[PDB]
């Protein structure tokens, strides 16, 4: 993520998945500050502990099978559950479990108001946190 | 080498040389500033294999000076550009010549060893700097801000 | 050119047989030396007991010891303790105080004489060099009497684990300066005490005073022992991974430079054979 | 008068003020002991605590009915609830006892407490066993301890600690049970 | 090695069978066909390998393959010069590996 | 010795050396493995150290002036006296008058012996080990 | 200096110098092979910590700008300055300035006595170490 | 690496080699002094990666 | 031989640097110390007075 | 480094599933049946994963 550019398809991006993905390289790019000295270093802080235990979140959310690719709007809501904290109760072993929970049992009609209107409209991110605190996530 | 730590413009500073670069010409206070530049950053560079295989503790407490002062000013040699904002977001800066040799003056003298390395990773000015050392003060006290609800919006 | 990484190829790949080699030395002096922090973790406990636990106490004059390590490899475990130590002398010294500094083990007398060179009386070193005895921290502790202080605090790191260190301070308040004193609970709670000892009370807690900062100089500098051993087997064990890691990536910049070498003089003689036949 | 409450939980407030958030609280010896004094208990019939320390070994932790102490006027014994006490102790005999069975470690000196709460510790520098002792090197030294006679008061000091506590080595084992 | 494949091939396109080929030292092979283009007067490659080295080999192993009528399956000794996977040799030679057994002391 | 590679091994040696100089190897690989501490102060556990003096012992073992080979059943007995520890443990001060004292007090006719059948029989180290244990150097 | 030989040495330069820099080509070696023992910070017996507090006086003296070139006689008071006393107690920070009171203050009819001689009379000798002390440097 | 400690002549001791270093030759006397100063020479080489 | 022996550790190390017999290492001792303990007269009766 | 006596209770059940797993990938050979006596099994795919 460091080393993989493109700044030619930056500006011809999903809006909405711009709109969270920002924040999903923005944490990842903080989050390989704290890479491989966590503790295997020289010590432990503990007060960025959060962002160790979200980097390791957005890592596992990026995951994905072979031969198996997911629509755009799809993985954007996949990122919005991961970005906005509707995960962090999952523990790191169950989150390819949980995202696939989440697109399994928030209803089909919201990924067709982000694929037609193309944005995380103001009236769908309501409609958004309201059915994505109704999942049931496995473990926890 | 300086692309990956995410330095930008990736100029290397022991390599970059110029005609113009003598005290005759730019005038001797911008030219001891340039020089105690070089000197820090090549005094960091010459410890670079002993802070890999033994780490910084067992550095002297004057040589821990230089390696803290020349990790903040290859910080302050980064800026973000006009044109590198469509893709990174962030505003461009230009920086005007006697903020630049004002700016790496106080790095050098020890007038900017309270603030934090990363604060002058990517600003503009030493003004920035401060700027950015009170974000990163005001954001770590915004984790006990508020908690903020949503409320009575379904029939706005 | 392509011998100066051949030979320092050389260079990582033996650091990394003398800091794994010195890892398991600093292992080796870590498990003997265990055992001796637990027996002098048991005479420690009867003076909290009795005297209690005053840190934050008000004194007048107050010496300070940081105890470090005396050869330096154990990696942040002797800069730690001297960030302790103005983070406990600053906390307590707010009174217009007399204050001393005193430092075993010569890793602190390279790293105090700079941060507070003002109140630096004393330097103590090769504490470590064949074993800690308790007559040994009696005359380190006799130099404490010297300067008659109303409190002795003692900057150690305690062995809680092979992991972990915490940083302890322990105060000794004196006996007719402060101790009798801070034991006032409507009346005192040391008079409960019956003393069955020679002389008056204020002999009785002189010699105990003494004793309880004996007791602790000792258990101070072998539990702080026994964490720089220990912290020099973690910080050894993070050279060997440096110096393999930078041994790894030396051995394939030296092979792009071996295979770019056969390839340099092949394309000389060629072009040389062509320009000829 | 209490106006003055310090302690380990009170040194925090001070702390959290002048030196910074970086550092977590540093520890206190306090923190380690699970017996204190002043909260009682401990005993729960005829028997209670003795915690006997060398700076070098802990020779026992365990719960005994009588401990023998010799304190500087005299020996004494530890019943169950003994009365809160500090003790010095002379070169002499600790004599432990748990029953029917009796260790007696001969000591060099060093306090002895008794506490409100029952506990007792034993707080020697040098505590041997008599079958660790022989008798043939005890009073050849105190033949050289009671025939020089230096009048620099240090060394009489230390002449008549010689003398002391050769001599309760003698009795020690030749008053043998 | 390729007449160790015409006698495989026939067990493979004849007898229809799945047919085991072993090729000791497939660098061997590398090194000999270098050596014959060197002979030859062909100039060499990087480090000093042939420059048809990826269709020497390659027109070796492909024609290990499973076909309709049986297959042919190859266990090749893999020697490495100066223990560089980077070497142009075994790092063409890993491109048609399917599996890889490492035998430790 | 690490870097030198005998392909048909064992299986063409002497027999009477194969039983021995099997274990002399075992030795000296260990040897090498902790041949860092050798160099320093700050003795281990001696589970080490006792690889370190056996076989800092056993390289000695194996030095050779220029222009004087040896027998083979003289090569056998003389590491038979380094790896079955009949070792010069004592102070070594004393080695000139204790390294060829092997084959020169030892008796010849345990070298006829052991030349005739090849093999140090159950009936020949039973001597050898007798005759190793009577070894003189009364110069020191 | 350790890579930068000359052929002649001796007897193809200024007498004067030759006095003056035997002790600085000298006593720079000094300082080199200590250098690379400054990463642990024993400084042992005053002998490794009181060369490299001269040896680090050495090469600030040698430095000098660009376009502004010395005569021989200003060369050889001032490095006469440096392996000799009068700079022990300035900091390392302000050598560069220091010459400039040596160069200056310094009564300038030494210089052409010294340039007509060729050497260092002992009769020059006593006004070069009366003058020295004569000047005062602003290094505090 | 000999020149610049300032050794000269600047010869290396354990890379010089000669057909006379030989017991047979020179006596054994001049021949175990000469072994014996690369013994520790070369000891001291093995002993300064180390000491840093 | 007597630097390996041992005969020659009453001797200073760079005491040996630029000699030749091991009678002028032994003759370089005496002077190396005769001159270190010079050096300790500072006040005055030296060149540095104009009146001589 | 430091010993079999405080490994873990979750980390000396891994070594003692290892020790046993690494005994469980030897197997003897038909082919060397001719000079070690203990006859060869060939092991199939059904038996080798429900055995592991």
């Amino acid at each position: 993520v460091g080393l993989s550019v493109s700044r030619v398809g930056s500006a011809a991006q999903f809006p909405g998945m711009k709109q969270v993905a920002g924040t999903l390289k923005l944490e990842l790019a903080q989050y390989r500050e704290v890479a491989a000295f966590a503790q295997f270093g020289s010590d432990l802080d503990a007060a960025t502990q959060y962002v160790l235990e979200r980097g390791a979140r957005l890592t596992e959310m990026l995951k994905q099978k072979q031969f198996a690719p997911i629509p755009i709007e799809r993985q954007t809501v996949a990122v919005y559950a991961a970005t906005k904290g509707f995960l962090d109760k999952v523990r790191v072993q169950d989150i390819v479990a949980a995202e696939e929970a989440v697109i399994s049992q928030v209803n089909p009609a919201v990924f067709k108001i982000l694929k037609a209107n193309g944005k995380i409209t103001p009236a769908l991110d309501a409609h958004l946190k309201a059915e994505l605190r109704k999942v049931k996530l496995p473990g926890a | 080498s300086i692309a990956e730590l995410g330095i930008y413009p990736a100029v290397d500073p022991l390599d970059s040389t110029s005609r113009m670069l003598n005290p005759n010409v730019i005038g001797a206070e911008h030219y001891n500033v340039a020089r105690g530049v070089q000197k820090v950053l090549q005094d960091y560079k010459n410890l670079q294999d002993i802070i890999a295989i033994l780490g910084m503790d067992e550095l002297s407490e004057e040589d821990k000076l230089t390696v803290a002062r020349a990790r903040k000013i290859q910080r302050f040699l980064s800026q973000p550009f006009q044109v590198a904002e469509v893709f990174t977001g962030t505003p461009g800066k230009y920086v005007d010549l006697a903020d630049t040799i004002s700016g790496f003056q106080g790095v050098l003298t020890g007038k900017y060893d309270d603030l934090p390395e990363m604060a002058f990773y990517m600003v503009g000015d030493i003004k920035e700097v401060k700027e950015k050392a009170d974000k990163m003060a005001k954001d770590i006290a915004s984790r006990k801000e508020a908690d903020n609800k949503k409320v009575s919006e379904e029939l706005k | 050119s392509n011998q100066a990484v051949k030979q320092r190829i050389r260079a990582i790949k033996n650091i990394g047989k003398i800091t794994k080699a010195m890892k398991m030395v600093a292992a080796s002096k870590m498990k003997n030396a265990q055992i001796a922090v637990e027996q002098s973790r048991g005479l420690v406990d009867p003076f909290v007991r009795l005297f209690g636990d005053f840190p934050a106490v008000n004194s007048n004059k107050s010496v300070v010891v940081a105890v470090t390590s005396d050869k330096g490899l154990c990696g942040g475990l002797n800069s730690n303790i001297t960030k302790y130590t103005r983070a406990t002398l600053a906390t307590t010294e707010s009174e217009g105080k007399d204050v001393v500094v005193v430092s075993i083990g010569d890793k602190g007398r390279s790293q105090l004489t700079r941060i507070e060179s003002q109140r630096y009386q004393l330097a103590i070193a090769d504490t470590y060099k064949v074993r800690v005895t308790f007559g040994q921290a009696s005359l380190i502790v006799e130099e404490l009497i010297k300067h008659n202080p109303q409190s002795y605090q003692i900057l150690f790191n305690k062995f809680r684990s092979a992991i972990s260190f915490k940083p302890t301070v322990a105060t000794i308040l004196s006996p007719d300066l402060l101790e009798k004193q801070l034991e006032d609970v409507t009346g005192n709670s040391l008079d409960a005490y019956d003393i069955e000892a020679s002389h008056e009370r204020s002999d009785v807690l002189r010699d105990l005073t003494e004793f309880h900062l004996g007791v602790t100089l000792y258990n101070a500098m072998l539990e702080n022992n026994c964490s720089e051993h220990a912290s020099r087997m973690s910080a050894m064990e993070n050279s060997t991974k440096s110096a393999g890691e930078m041994l790894g990536k030396l051995t394939l910049d030296y092979n792009r430079k071996r295979q770019a070498t056969i390839t340099t003089e092949l394309i000389e003689i060629i072009a040389g054979a062509s320009a000829l036949m | 008068e209490a106006a003055a409450p310090a302690g380990p939980k009170e040194f925090t407030e001070v702390w959290n003020k002048k030196a910074p958030s970086t550092l977590i609280v540093p520890e206190f010896p306090s923190n380690y002991t699970a017996v204190k004094a002043v909260g009682e208990g401990q005993v729960h019939g005829d028997a209670f605590p003795v915690n006997f320390y060398t700076p070098h070994s802990i020779l026992s932790q365990a719960q005994k009915d009588t401990v023998v102490l010799p304190g500087v006027d005299g020996y004494f014994g530890v019943k169950a609830s003994h009365v809160p006490t500090i003790a010095q102790l002379k070169p002499g005999v600790v004599e432990l006892h748990s029953g029917a069975e009796s260790e007696k470690f001969f000591v060099s000196g060093g306090f002895a407490f008794v506490h409100p709460n029952g506990v007792t510790d034993i707080c020697v520098l040098e505590a041997a066993t008599l079958d660790q002792v022989d008798p043939a090197a005890v009073k050849s030294a105190l033949a050289a301890a009671s025939a020089a006679q230096p009048t620099d008061e240090f060394e009489q000091a230390a002449n008549r600690a010689a003398i002391e506590l050769y001599s309760a080595l003698e009795s020690a084992v030749e008053a043998k049970a | 090695a390729l007449t160790g494949l015409t006698v495989a091939e026939y067990f493979r396109d004849i007898e229809g069978q799945d047919v085991l080929l072993f090729v000791d030292n497939i660098f061997r092979f590398t090194q000999a066909n270098s050596e014959v283009s060197a002979l030859l007067g062909r100039i060499p490659s990087a480090v000093g390998y042939q420059p048809t080295l990826a269709t020497d080999l390659g027109g070796l192993q492909e024609r290990i393959t499973t076909t309709t009528k049986g297959s042919i399956t190859s266990v090749q000794a893999v020697y490495v010069p100066a223990d560089d996977l980077t070497d142009p040799a075994p790092a063409t030679t890993f491109a048609h590996l399917d599996a890889t057994t490492v035998l430790s002391r």
